[PDB]
């Protein structure tokens, strides 16, 4: 369980990259999964059935290899019945978005230089890590807790906090890249004390 | 460290309208304009990103009363290899 | 070395904007900018090729919508004389 | 000295396309750049003639892909006054 | 004094070559040249009149091949308040 | 183990061309080359995955100008009953 | 002994992809290569009759999208006379 | 090491007029040919580029007078990978 | 030494024609034959040059009567280089 590190030891080899396929079938998913791993050398995170039925599989490794990874995984999982429900392939996943891949983590307790919070849902695994990605990129926020697909059948949430201008960037650069995948986002400007650091309980 | 904002005007005169106006606008800090030759000037302000986003939308429309704009651009947070690379205010 | 990553703008706004996206599409790192006058400037960005061949692919994406791009290229493994010659960050 | 080779691109990223197709193509010497301003840069190399002439028939081919060349030319045996007065890395 | 010559070219190029049909046309003295930004730059020669006569005719048919040629003009006196106020090489 | 790259051309002077830029546009370890007889001449590169991936689409733009290619394919996992058989530079 | 099966390409890359194929595909031996002259390249596999029945009708899909497929059959047993005079893999 | 130049030709007797034009037509060392089957041969010269440059233009010149010239390609500075791998005169 | 002559027919038995007849009309010597494959052999007498020219031309009007006549050439002072290296008979 120590693959989901962000930066590897000084025994191991770089893997910045990433690669989420989310596929209506488990089978093909299993076929999915070996063909990219035989095509190039990618260090396999997870291969899960998650609920509402679905097969989830994350894959690590350098940028080509996870890109000739994807280029076979979509090659096999588009084939006559198109069981591949979304795609992701990110070249270098930011550092806070690394250890909220295997479990579902929850936060408990914020700091006090802690203003706003932004909840965002979407109907895909893939769609969420792609907003979480961009809204760790872009704004200096901090992800506090995210499920992905397990218990609540399909969709993903996770929440952000930090000053109210940098999550409303946060929003606008998540309502994008998400376009209709976006369920509902919602925009807390201010929690309550009552709420603050224990939102899932 | 702050968000960043940008000007960038064929011309001096509409680069100091342009740079008065987003310090009228909202709380940002003018840390000073780049000469990049042939007559393209780029002020750069820098502050939390809903006052360089309210300051840039100001600045752009009191700069095309007076000159050519170029470009308008808000980046909510650069990255440290381009705070500390290109002159832009924040270099340690 | 290390592969080579340029972007042209016509424009400061534009170029900041793509050496932004460069650095925070992969790990590249920004070595610096250089300033050819006449209001072209280029970033240049340096590292291993694939991650460079997507930094500068999501800094062209990120710069036609702000400036306007003059050219695009990346050199896989540029040669000694060049890194000795042209100030591209790895200078020995 | 040695025979002259330049490619003169209106672009910094075509200039090093042009000085590192020149100095992988054959036996010569990137002995820098020059700035004449807007935007025009001229990368020179030096050496022997048919070196230089096929290195500057291949950055020619390599460059063209990538911005527009101003101009290439070839000068077997630069004049000494040349070399005293002009900036190509032969200076006394 | 001496008479003087020059040809300007928008582009590095044109002006060296320019610069070397004139040397290696007569006997001039390749004082240097001047960058008056924009990517024009000016090869200017001195010597007597014949001689720069000669060499201007042959650095102006010279620099029609390779690059643009703004202008060429040779002046067989020039005033002594030429010599001191601009950059002609025979500066008391 | 490492990733595979080949270049097959009906002529020994392009699959030599193809052999040069392939080992000049990225780090990749010309093994030898495979005649199969007829005319066809194999030249096999061996690196990881995006040195030859780049390497492979770099030699066959400068084979197709000299010879003609046949072939281009890349083989990121070569697997080791291949390389065990096939004499491809890494055979235990 | 062993089922038998191979994949005749006219061409080394097609069979390259095609043994790599075969042996990826399922669990067959790949013996060697025959090479027939005229471009023709043989890549032979050997194992049991459900292994190299799927291992041939992969590999045939695989190299028919980079070269040249001639010929494509599985024999299930080999006569011992074939195994004893044709070079198959298992000649005693 | 040396510059590498070579002429193909479908026949014997083409490529010996060509070995003979290239080596009577400069300083240069015919290492020898390289029997690629079915009726291409190569004649391989290797010396200095200026001797290789003008023997390989004679041998193209000369050689379609007589026969089928598949490829005509002067390499000026070869790799070290390539002179280690192909047999081409200057094996370490 | 000697003056050379070929004869180049796709098919031995034109070129065994073309060897009576050469060493038929003239004081020749028939030194041997090359095989470049496909079919091609090449007869190579190797004598003074009336007498070569005489034998091809000849040869040449024999070995169209049976055979497909690829090439026909005569060298009359062959370099010694070319002795040296490709297989015609005087070998030091």
């Amino acid at each position: 369980p120590e693959r989901f590190d962000a930066t590897p030891p000084a025994g191991e080899p770089d893997r910045p990259a990433l690669g989420v396929l989310e596929l209506t079938s488990i089978a093909r998913g299993i076929t999915v999964a070996d063909a990219a791993l035989k095509r190039a050398p990618s260090l396999l995170l997870m291969s899960r059935p998650v609920s509402s039925g679905k097969h989830l599989l994350m894959m690590r490794g350098q940028v080509a290899e996870v890109e000739e990874s994807m280029i076979a995984a979509r090659e096999i999982a588009g084939a006559g019945s198109g069981a591949l429900l979304d795609e992701l392939e990110l070249p270098y996943a930011h550092e806070q978005l690394w250890r909220f891949l295997d479990a579902p983590v929850v936060a408990d307790a914020w700091e006090e230089d802690t203003e706003s919070v932004i909840i965002v849902e979407t109907a895909t695994v893939c769609a969420a890590i792609d907003s979480a990605d961009a809204a760790l990129k872009t704004a200096p926020v901090v992800l506090r807790d995210m499920r992905l697909a397990i218990g609540i059948a399909g969709k993903a949430f996770f929440t952000l906090t930090g000053e109210l201008a940098d999550v409303e960037a946060a929003a606008e650069v998540v309502r994008e890249r998400c376009g209709a995948r976006l369920l509902e986002l919602a925009c807390i400007a201010r929690p309550v004390d009552e709420l603050r650091g224990r939102l899932f309980f | 460290a702050d968000a960043l904002g940008m000007i960038e005007v064929r011309g001096f005169v509409g680069m100091v309208e342009a740079a008065d106006a987003m310090v009228k606008a909202a709380k940002v800090e003018l840390i000073g304009y780049e000469k990049t030759g042939g007559g393209y000037v780029t002020a750069v302000v820098r502050g939390d990103v809903a006052a360089v986003k309210a300051a840039t939308e100001a600045g752009q429309r009191a700069a095309e009363r007076v000159g050519e704009v170029v470009a308008v651009h808000v980046i909510p947070r650069p990255h440290v290899n381009v705070d500390a690379a290109l002159p832009l205010g924040r270099t340690p």
